[PDB]
Order: C-alpha cells, then structure tokens, then sequence
C-alpha cells in the first residue's frame, strides 16, 4: 500500500537558534508530497534504508515500540537496535544474531539508556553517526497520515560509524504505519518570532517552488 | 501579442475643423525620486572586524579604504544638495491667509494640517503611509528633516496660491485666485472671460479631481512604485553587502576568529589574505554600483528642480513637460525620498464640426482672422477663437486685410460688418 | 590638518578616524566537568592495533591538555591540519576520535589527507579536508620480535579503494582474474592480508612504528573536550571581550528572551556572526550586541579665523564618548544656542553650526528662511510701479583634463 | 570661491592622479612595492610569485581609476549638455522658461569664457517697487461686461 506524504518530515537542520527569518539550506529532507510506503502491524517485513528515512505510526494502543538496522542481521557485524517502549529508551549496538522473525517479548560497541495520536520520527547516517529526530500529534483522521505541518526537533546522535543499508520495525507480542527514503533537496525554512520552524518550501516541487 | 491601441481614422478633409465645445480641468500626479539614504561604511571593521591582524595586514594595500570612505562620503553629501536644489527654491517662508476665499477652489487637502505631529498636509500623510547596522554600516540623518521638506512645500504653496508665477521672478505679488486663473486661460490661448463665466464649474471640476487623489491614494499601493523601487534597490544592496561577510573565498571559515582562535600567525596570513581580498571586492562592488545609482537620482533630482522651477514657479509652453493637457498650474506635496506633482491642465472636452475657410472675400479684398478660424454652422460664417467654441459676427475688427482674392487657394464669399 | 594633508584647513565639517568602545574585561567559560582525558589508553597501551584494522578511541567529556603530547620527546612526527598544536589548549570540541594501528618507519607519509597507496587506499583513509593532528612514533622496541612479530597485519589488495575512514576487515579472498576462488587460495586468488613479521634487525624505515590520528569533531553542537584552561565569573550590560567553549567575541553582554529550544547552543546572524549564546554552566541565554561605535567628525571655522573646534560623534550617546546631544550625535565644544541662522556648517536633522560670539563655535537648529504672509484678499492686487535689471553669473564645467595611462608602463615599468 | 564649481572639477581630477599615483608605493603582500628590487634580489621562480602580487594590486589600482573616471565623465557631459542648451536657448535666444537663466524675467546672456567651463552673464528684469490696488474681474457699461485686452 501506498500514500501522499503531503508537507510531513521537515526537522531542525543544525543546533543554532533563528527567528523571524526564511533560511535556505540542503540536507536529506523528505520531499513534499513524495510517495509513502504504508503497513498495518495487525506486517513488519525487513526494508532498505536507502539515505534516510522518514517513519511514523497512528497510536491508541502501543503496539509499535522498537526498531532493527544492519546490512545482513545475522551477526557478522554490529546492528543498531532502539527501544522505546512508552516509559523507558534501551539502545544497543552488537553483533546480535536475530531470527527471521523477531518482536518484543511481553560485541556492544555501544549501550544506552533514558487513533488519537500521530508520532512522527526521522533516521540518518551520515557516516554512520546515526541522528535521531521526533514529534507528536493529536489528529482527527482514523484512516490515514493526514495533511499538516510541525517541524520534528533532534533527540539523539549516536558516534556509532555503523553501515545500514537494511532496517525493520519491533511489535510487542507473546496499528497504521509507514515509511519514506530522504533526498538530497534544497529547502525554504520559515522560522517564527519564537524560533519555531513553522512553514517551509521544497524548492524542485514545482516551478512557483522554485520561484 | 499584444495590442497597441484602439485604430481612428481621423475625419479629415480640406475644408472641415473640429473645434472643442466645452473642457475638462484635470489633476494628475507625478512621483519622482530626489535622494536616497546616506549610507556610510567603515572599511576597515567590514573588513577586519576590529582584528588587529587583519588590520595590519589589510596596510598592505594602500590607499583602497580611504577612497571608498570619499566615494561614499560624495555620494552622501550630493543627497543633501540633490534635497536642497528641488525644495529650497523659496527664499522667503510664505503662508496663506486665515480666510480660504480663492473664489470657490479648495486646497485644504494639500495645504498644511495643524493637527498632525508634522505639519504635513492630507495628500502629503498618504504618500508618507504608501512607502516603507552592525559591521561598520551606519546610516547617516538627511540635513532637512521630513518638517523642514514639508515647511518648503508649505511656501512654495502658499506662494503660488497667493501671488501665482510673481513670487520664482521677484517679490512675492498679490493677486486674486479667480484673476491668476484668467491669466493661465490667455497662457493656454483661451480668452479670460471664459473662465470667469465658467469659474462655478471650473472650481467644482478642481475640487472633484483633488478627491480622486486622496481616492487613488487611500487604496492603490502600487502607485508610489518609483519611491518605493529606490527604497528596495538600497535595502537590496546592503543586505547583499552584509551576506557577503559569510563567505569563505576560499579561506577554512568565513569567521575571522575562527582562523584567529585556531591557527598560528604564518598560517594565518595565508587565510585572511583570501578574506581580506574577498571583502574589499565585495566593498567595491557596492561603492561602484552606489556611484552608478546615485547619477541616476541626481538626474532625477536635476528633472524635480526644474520641474518645480518651470511647472509650479510658472506656466510652461513645453508640451507634456507638466503633465498630459495644456499646463495651467502646478503644487508640489512632499514624500519619502522624492517629491510628488499635482499638475493642473486643460482638456478640450466636447468637439463639433464646422466647415472652415483661411480666408473670406469682402469687396473683393481677402479677409482674414485676426486671433481665430472663420467657421460655418452650414449658412452662417463666425470667427472663433481657437481652442473653445464662442462664434463671433465677422468684422474689420476680428479682422485684417491683406491683397485681394485671385491669391488665396479656398476663400470664399461673405460680408464682413464695418461698426 | 594630518586627515587633509595640510597646514591650512578651510571651514568646514571633516571626518576623522573613527570611535569604538574599548572591551573593559576579558570573560572565559567553558563547562565544569573534571575528568582527566583518558588519553594513557590509547598512547600507553601494551598491545596496539594492525592497519588493517585499525581502532577508533571516543574521548568525551572531559579536560585535555595536549601540550603535554607535543611538550614530549616521545613522537617522531605530529603533524596538525586546521588546527595549530600551539592553540589546542584554548579550544574545546564535541568529541576527540582517535585512530590507532602499528605501520612501518616508511608509511608515515600515506597517514595524511587525501593520499594513495596500500596504506591510505586498503587500511586507512584520510579525507581532503582532515581536522586533526596525526602524531607517530618509533616502536621497534615495544612491537619488534626475534623471528618476527607477525602479530600486525595489512591488506595487500583490495578490488576498489576504500572511501575515508572505511573501516573493512573483511578476510575474503581477492579475484585477480575472471577465476573462481572458491574461498581458497589458487590460480589468480590470494588472501588480501600480509603480516609485517617485525624483527629488531629491521633498519629505522622497516621498524614497527604506533601511530595515534587526533580527529576532531569541531561543530555547532555543545562541546566536551576542553583545553585545560581556567573559567571566570560572568559579566552583563558592559562592553567586555568573551569566550565561551572556544567562541571569541566581543560586545555588550545581557539576559534575553531568546526562546532557545533545549537542543539549541548559538544563535546566528545574516552574516553568520553569533548574536546569542548559552552558558555552559548556567542554562541561561545571552544575547550580544556590539560595543558601541561611529564616526568622529571635526567641525571648524577655517584656520584663517580661528584654531577652536568642536566634534561630532556621530550616531553615538554621550554617556558613551560644553557637551549636547543631537539626532545627528554627541557634539562636544559647541555652544548651543536658540537664536537660528542660515545653516553655516551642516551637522544633520537640521542642526547647523557656525562661528560667533565669547567667540566660540556655536550649534543651532537652521533658519529655512523669513516668514511672510502676502497680503491675499479676493480683490487686492499689487502691481511693480518700477524695476531693477540684474546680471547674475551662473558657472558650469563643460571639460575635464584629458588624460591617458600606458597600463604597461604603469603596472611595469 | 566664486569660481568653486570649475575649481572642484580641477581639484577631484588632480586627487584621482596622486591617488593612483601613491598606488605604486603599495606592496599588495609583495616582499617589496619597487620592482626592480623584487627582480635585482630573487631568481625567477620566486621572482614571478612576488611580481605577481604586485600585477594584481595596480591592475585592480589601474581598474578603480578608470571606472571612476568614466563615471566622472558622465557628469561632466551632463553638465556640458546643460551649457550647450544654455548658450542656444539664452545667448542665441530670448528663454520663457523660469529660472534657467537666472531669477527675474529673462531678457539676454553674455558668455563668457574660463578654465575648463563656461561663465553666462544673465541679464534679468526684476519688478522692484510696488504698490496696492483694488481690482476687478471685470467692468459693467451698457449692461455690457468688459474685460482688459
Ligand atoms: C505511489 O506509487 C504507486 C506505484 O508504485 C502509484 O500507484 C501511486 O499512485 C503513487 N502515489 C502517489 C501519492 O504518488
Ligand atoms: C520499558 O522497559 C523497561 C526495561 O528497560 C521495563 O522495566 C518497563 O516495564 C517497560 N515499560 C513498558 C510500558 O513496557
Ligand atoms: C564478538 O567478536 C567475536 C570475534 O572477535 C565473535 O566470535 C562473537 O560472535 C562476537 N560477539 C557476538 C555477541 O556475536
Ligand atoms: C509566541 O509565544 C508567545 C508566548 O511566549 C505567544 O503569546 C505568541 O502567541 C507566540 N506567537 C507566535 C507567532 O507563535
Ligand atoms: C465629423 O464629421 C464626420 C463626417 O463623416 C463624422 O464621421 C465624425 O464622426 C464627426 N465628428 C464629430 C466630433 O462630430
Ligand atoms: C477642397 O477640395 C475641393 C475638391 O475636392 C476644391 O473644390 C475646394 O476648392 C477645396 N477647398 C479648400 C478650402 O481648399
Ligand atoms: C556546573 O554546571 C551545571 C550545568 O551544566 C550547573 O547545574 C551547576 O550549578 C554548575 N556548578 C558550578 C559550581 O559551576
Ligand atoms: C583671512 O583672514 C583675514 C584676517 O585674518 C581677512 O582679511 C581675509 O579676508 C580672510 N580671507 C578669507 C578667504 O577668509
Ligand atoms: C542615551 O543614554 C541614556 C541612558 O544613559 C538614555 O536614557 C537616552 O535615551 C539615550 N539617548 C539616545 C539619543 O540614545
Ligand atoms: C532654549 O530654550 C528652552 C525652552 O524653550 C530652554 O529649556 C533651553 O535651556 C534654552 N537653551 C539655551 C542654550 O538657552
Ligand atoms: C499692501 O497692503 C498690506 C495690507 O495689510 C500691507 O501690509 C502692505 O505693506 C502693503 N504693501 C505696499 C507695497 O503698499
């Protein structure tokens, strides 16, 4: 299944603060309007990650709580892996050796710790310093990711210098999902009188974009 | 593709004229620029930022900084005199009467309000309305303050509606407003009596077109475009000045501190030398661009001096100089940068057509008009002044002789009257 | 008269140089952490790393002091690009990595930005653009052994080069032809690894050699490594020279309400100079704005007249700098008067200045000229019952001199 | 100081001279502003990167001269146009047209000639003693109303 992922996944660029102002920048965005690939967890298949990825899930329910990166899964290199499972964060790095068919039951380079609503994540790894970005919503729409706008704020950074060229999604076991690649795209940011980001233009949308 | 105008074959033929019946008292504005904002830069902290690194580096080139700071001290000082040749042609500060009695025209829209916090007009508060630091930058204040511009405005005002062209060629010398308005019908060719006979509707006419300023004015934002594009160009050009601080020409960061706070000197030199080159070429490039723009206003501001000299110090001859119709007056009204026209002019409103003649014999002698045409309503032959229909008995005394009619190739056959 | 180049200076307003509030304090910050850097770990360690596989220490939250690595005896290169070594002790960064692996005497030369051959291509690439300090040293008598010490390893072929920092230690076998190798050795396929088998017979260029590349991860982003220098109090509404982790400045220092999200660490202007910061032992938000400056102008009566002056500081408040403020500036030796002239010496915003009783420069605002009502009514009129002729002289350029310049012989002689 | 307008034409040309003049003494980074030194002290090699240096700064030296002069030459053939029109329109004619040659009504100009311009001696009529009067629009007779020729 497919969807629009309308004006959806535009995040703070750098740590700097700005106001009052339109900025123009290039970074691995997720274009306006771009093709969404779409899931019902009640459906957790292994996906490419390609440059970037764009992911959110509805919530009612906590069904959706982890995720899995790597190239090949099977403990011949360090694999990322991220909990966080509505009270707790847990992430790790090793050379776990996963079955083909993983959920959340009911050598660690690394270790970490810390429909009514709509959670919005972006994942990148820019030589494998994989960045982390979020936001949330209430939402009207029980079907689909609706239309809006509402800039994701960094989380996290991890110094990990880890490859992933595959990721999939954790179910916690004994909802609506979905997934979009970033491109290389030029963006128009507007930032508010408050610092907030709170429109922007994806600049090859369309010729009145690039005007 | 586009359309040049509506086609008119024009009824022309040998013997037919068409003369103006009645006309129209326009107003129609004219915008132009006078001066631009008096920047200023320090060379030195654009280029180094107060790092005495960079300044004793950016010695090596020599006389380039001082010559900037007089370019752009020229181009401040000539916005001022640019201000100064249009507005302070009054040597005295002339003010109108208590009584408004200028025979039934209204100025109070262009004159001065004392209620305002500046003693600007109406007219003048709409264009003041409709039109809108850090590295070295600094804005310097004009001579005259936007009170002293609307002062001079005031004077050359009331000059003009109390003393008409007197005031630009000596003393400033009385005159009735309804008897100088005669005297600007006989400068367009239209006999005095017609506006003295017509004077009800000529003011009614002047005071509709005055409402349909403050109409174009209290709603159209594009109108002052001329104005505004100069306040643009100058905004542009500083913040294009100020963006180029950010870029690297070349160096490991933009940020002079940053190369001053992580190299030793000997490497050091060798990147802000690409900074320094970078920024003077970017000062450079303002200053010559700012040269070429401030020419650009003083021919602007040299046209607004004689404008104000020619249009609302007198009557002009000059076709279109004045604004579209023949020129009966002009009256200055202050603005941000520049200075707006209300230029006052005849139309002719209403022709007809009337056979026509260049001569008439009498006796056999060939008469012709003294001031006018000889006209016919089809039977009957008058003599008209020019510009206005007002048909006269033809007589030794609206006319002249000169030979007899085996010359003229169109005269025709009518009794002249002797008194 | 030094501004002119002239012993006579004509009446008169000319600018000089110009006025800046000098910085009153200098202000140092950087975070309270305390741990020592663990620094011993990678530089003092029994064992040490192959080449091939090479391996990256993260330093991070801690003070540093790297004049005691470039202070030592002990290092046979310390290279350092973006960075002088001298100024590392005034910086502060988000994180230090430092690389580690054992080569030969020889390839020190292949541990440098942008370079090629089996060491830079097949086990360790640096950037074109490196931030760092690369430092090596000697190890024959920690890493040498009789019939060879074949514990370090290096690839030999790789089938592409590695792209920078590319950490492969694949062991699959390398394909020289179109032959199938069938994870073995044979007929066009090799093992992609070779040992250096290091022995203290080795001469100074085929000894063992412990190298450390000091990466630094300079950003936007909060810093961790400091150098270890010392912290002060903090100071407001004074112009004071600042720094904060590494940031050198200089204004006017104040609390704002900069609405800064918990992630955010600067705040940048059009030119991209920082307007604001956030302390890094107070979560509190500065804004900076510039000491104050302008330009100073001398006012005079031509030396002719006089030899007294008054100056204009413009744009400036005189809290800042007889003694008046204007819109124009701060006017100092002027003597301000309510009386209005002709404007003699132009000043700005309608202010003028001139020389007059007592002698002394005077400063007024400017007469636009006498005030007159004309004597309108509807039936009044003046007419002139005489004249005057008048000849007025009117000036106007018509030429310049012509000249012209063999840009040839100008530029060379 | 009468004649200040043809002596400030004099003045900017003769400052842009010494300007670009003074220009030669500057290094631009150059290990010396005199380059026969630059080429008695070093061999080729080096010689060249130093001369170099020297090249770019007069070039852009020589480049900042002429762009000014051209934009100075632009206000002089404004101001010459101005004369031109003010010799035809005043020393061959009689002009209607307020306060170009000079303040009252225009009656004749005499030129004369200077330094670098012209000089127009204008000969104006200036109204110079009035008094007041009544006056009226107009005149009844007959029931007629007549008005002044
Ligand atoms: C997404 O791609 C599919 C084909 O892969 C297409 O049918 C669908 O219309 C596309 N949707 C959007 C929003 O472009
Ligand atoms: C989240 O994870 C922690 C262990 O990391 C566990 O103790 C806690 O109960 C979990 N919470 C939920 C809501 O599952
Ligand atoms: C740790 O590395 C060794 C090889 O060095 C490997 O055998 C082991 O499987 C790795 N650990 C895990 C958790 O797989
Ligand atoms: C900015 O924040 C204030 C509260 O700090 C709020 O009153 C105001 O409405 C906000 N403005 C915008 C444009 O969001
Ligand atoms: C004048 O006469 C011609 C006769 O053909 C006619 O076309 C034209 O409309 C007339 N114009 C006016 C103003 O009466
Ligand atoms: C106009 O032309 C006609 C012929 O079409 C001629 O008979 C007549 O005399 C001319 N009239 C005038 C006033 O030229
Ligand atoms: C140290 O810094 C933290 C914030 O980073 C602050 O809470 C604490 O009060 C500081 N203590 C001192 C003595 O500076
Ligand atoms: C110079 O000053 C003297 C008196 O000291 C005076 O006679 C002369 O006219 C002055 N000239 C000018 C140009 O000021
Ligand atoms: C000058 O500074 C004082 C504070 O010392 C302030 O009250 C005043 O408004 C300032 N005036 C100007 C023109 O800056
Ligand atoms: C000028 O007049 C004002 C009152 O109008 C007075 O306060 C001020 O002190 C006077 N200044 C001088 C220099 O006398
Ligand atoms: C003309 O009359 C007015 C009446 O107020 C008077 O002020 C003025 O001085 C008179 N002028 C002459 C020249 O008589």
């Amino acid at each position: 299944a497919y969807t629009n992922s309308f004006t959806r996944g535009v995040y703070y660029p750098d740590k700097v603060f700005r106001s009052s102002v339109l900025h123009s920048t290039q970074d691995l965005f997720l274009p306006f309007f771009s093709n969404v690939t779409w899931f019902h967890a009640i459906d957790n298949p292994v996906l490419p990650f390609n440059d970037g990825v764009y992911f959110a899930s509805t919530e009612k329910s906590n069904i959706i709580r982890g995720w899995i990166f790597g190239t090949t899964l099977d403990s011949k290199t360090q694999s990322l892996l991220i909990v966080n499972n509505a009270t707790n964060v847990v992430i790790k790095v090793c050379e776990f050796q996963f079955c083909n068919d993983p959920f959340l039951g009911v050598n660690c380079t690394f270790e970490y710790v810390s429909f009514k609503n709509l959670r919005e994540f972006v994942f990148k790894n820019i030589d494998g310093y994989f960045k982390i970005y979020s936001k949330h919503t209430p939402i009207n729409l029980v079907r689909d990711l609706p239309q809006g706008f509402s800039a994701l704020e960094p989380l996290v950074d991890l110094p990990i210098g880890i490859n992933i060229t595959r990721f999939q999604t954790l179910l916690a076991l004994h909802a609506a999902y979905y997934v979009g690649y970033l491109q290389p795209r030029t963006f128009l940011l507007k930032y508010n009188e408050n610092g907030t980001i709170t429109d922007a233009v994806d600049c090859a949308l369309d010729p009145l974009s690039e005007t | 593709t586009m359309s040049l105008g509506a086609e008119n074959s024009v009824a022309y033929s040998n013997n037919s004229i068409a003369i103006p019946t009645n006309f129209t008292i326009s107003v129609t504005t004219e915008i132009l620029p006078v001066s631009m904002t008096k920047t200023s830069v320090d060379c030195t902290m654009y280029i180094c930022g107060d790092s005495t690194e960079c300044s004793n580096l950016l010695l090596q080139y020599g006389s380039f900084c001082t010559q900037l700071n007089r370019a752009l001290t020229g181009i401040a000082v000539e916005q001022d005199k640019n201000t100064q040749e249009v507005f302070a042609q009054v040597k005295q500060i002339y003010k109108t009467p208590p009584i408004k009695d200028f025979g039934g025209f209204n100025f109070s829209q262009i004159l001065p309000d004392p209620s305002k916090p500046s003693k600007r007009s109406f007219i003048e508060d709409l264009l003041f309305n409709k039109v809108t630091k850090f590295n070295g930058l600094t804005v310097l204040p004009p001579l005259l303050t936007d009170e002293m511009i609307a002062q001079y405005t005031s004077a050359l005002l009331a000059g003009t509606i109390t003393s008409g062209w007197t005031f630009g060629a000596g003393a400033a010398l009385q005159i009735p407003f309804a008897m100088q308005m005669a005297y600007r019908f006989n400068g367009i060719g239209v006999t005095q009596n017609v506006l003295y006979e017509n004077q009800k509707l000529i003011a009614n006419q002047f005071n509709s077109a005055i409402g349909k300023i403050q109409d174009s004015l209290s709603s159209t934002a594009s109108a002052l475009g001329k104005l505004q594009d100069v306040v643009n160009q100058n905004a542009q050009a500083l913040n294009t000045l100020v963006k180029q601080l950010s870029s690297n020409f070349g160096a490991i960061s933009s940020v002079l501190n940053d190369i001053l706070s992580r190299l030793d000197k000997v490497e050091a030199e060798v990147q802000i030398d690409r900074l320094i080159t970078g920024r003077l070429q970017s000062l450079q490039t303002y200053v010559t661009q700012q040269l070429i723009r401030a020419a650009e206003i003083r021919a602007s501001a040299n046209l607004a001096a004689t404008k104000m000299s020619e249009c609302v110090l007198g009557q002009s001859k000059r076709v279109d100089f004045c604004g579209k119709g023949y020129h009966l007056m002009s009256f200055p009204q202050s603005a941000p940068h520049g200075v707006v026209f209300l230029h006052v002019t005849y139309v002719p409103a209403q022709e007809k057509n009337f056979t026509t003649a260049p001569a008439i014999c009498h006796d056999g002698k060939a008469h012709f008009p003294r001031e006018g045409v000889f006209v016919s309503n089809g039977t009957h032959w008058f003599v008209t002044q020019r510009n206005f229909y007002e048909p006269q008995i033809i007589t030794t005394d609206n006319t002249f002789v000169s030979g007899n009619c085996d010359v003229v190739i169109g005269i025709v056959n009518n009794t002249v009257y002797d008194p | 008269k030094c501004t002119l180049k002239s012993f006579t200076v004509e009446k008169g307003i000319y600018q000089t140089s110009n006025f800046r509030v000098q910085p009153t304090e200098s202000i140092v910050r950087f975070p309270n952490i305390t741990n020592l850097c663990p620094f011993g770990e990678v530089f003092n360690a029994t064992r040490f790393a192959s080449v091939y596989a090479w391996n990256r220490k993260r330093i991070s939250n801690c003070v540093a002091d790297y004049s005691v690595l470039y202070n030592s005896a002990s290092f046979s290169t310390f290279k350092c690009y973006g960075v002088s070594p001298t100024k590392l002790n005034d910086l502060c960064f988000t994180n230090v990595y430092a690389d580690s692996f054992v080569i030969r005497g020889d390839e020190v030369r292949q541990i440098a930005p942008g370079q090629t051959g089996k060491i830079a291509d097949y086990n360790y690439k640096l950037p074109d653009d490196f931030t760092g300090c690369v430092i090596a040293w000697n190890s024959n008598n920690l890493d040498s052994k009789v019939g060879g010490n074949y514990n370090y390893l290096f690839r030999l072929f790789r089938k592409s080069n590695l792209k920078p920092f590319e950490r492969d230690i694949s062991t699959e076998i390398y394909q020289a032809g179109s032959t199938p190798c069938n994870g073995v050795e044979g007929f066009n396929c090799y093992f992609p690894l070779q040992s250096y088998g290091f022995q203290p017979t080795n001469g100074v260029g085929y000894q063992p050699y412990r190298v450390v590349v000091l990466s630094f991860e300079l950003l936007h982003a909060p810093a961790t490594v400091c150098g270890p220098k010392k912290s002060t109090n903090l100071v407001k509404n004074k112009c004071v020279n600042f720094n904060f982790n590494g940031l050198t400045g200089t204004g006017v220092l104040t609390e704002s309400n900069k609405k800064f999200l918990p992630f955010q660490q600067f705040g940048r202007d059009i030119a991209d100079t920082t307007d604001a910061v956030r302390d890094p032992q107070t979560l509190e938000i500065l804004d900076i704005t510039p000491c104050s400056f302008g330009g100073v102008s001398v006012i005079t009566p031509g030396t002719n007249t006089s030899n007294q002056v008054a100056v204009l500081y413009q744009g400036v408040n005189c809290t800042e700098v007889n003694v008046f403020q204007t819109r124009a500036g701060c006017l100092i030796g002027a003597e301000h008067v309510n009386n209005s002239y002709e404007c003699d010496i132009p000043i700005g915003a309608g202010i003028c200045a001139s020389y007059q009783t007592s002698q002394s420069v005077i400063a007024y605002t400017m007469s636009l000229g006498a005030e007159n009502s004309v004597a309108y009514s509807n039936n009044s009129i003046a007419i002139p019952t005489n004249f005057t002729i008048s000849v007025t002289t009117e000036i106007l350029p018509v030429s310049m001199t012509k000249t012209s310049v063999d840009c040839t012989m100008y530029i060379c002689g």
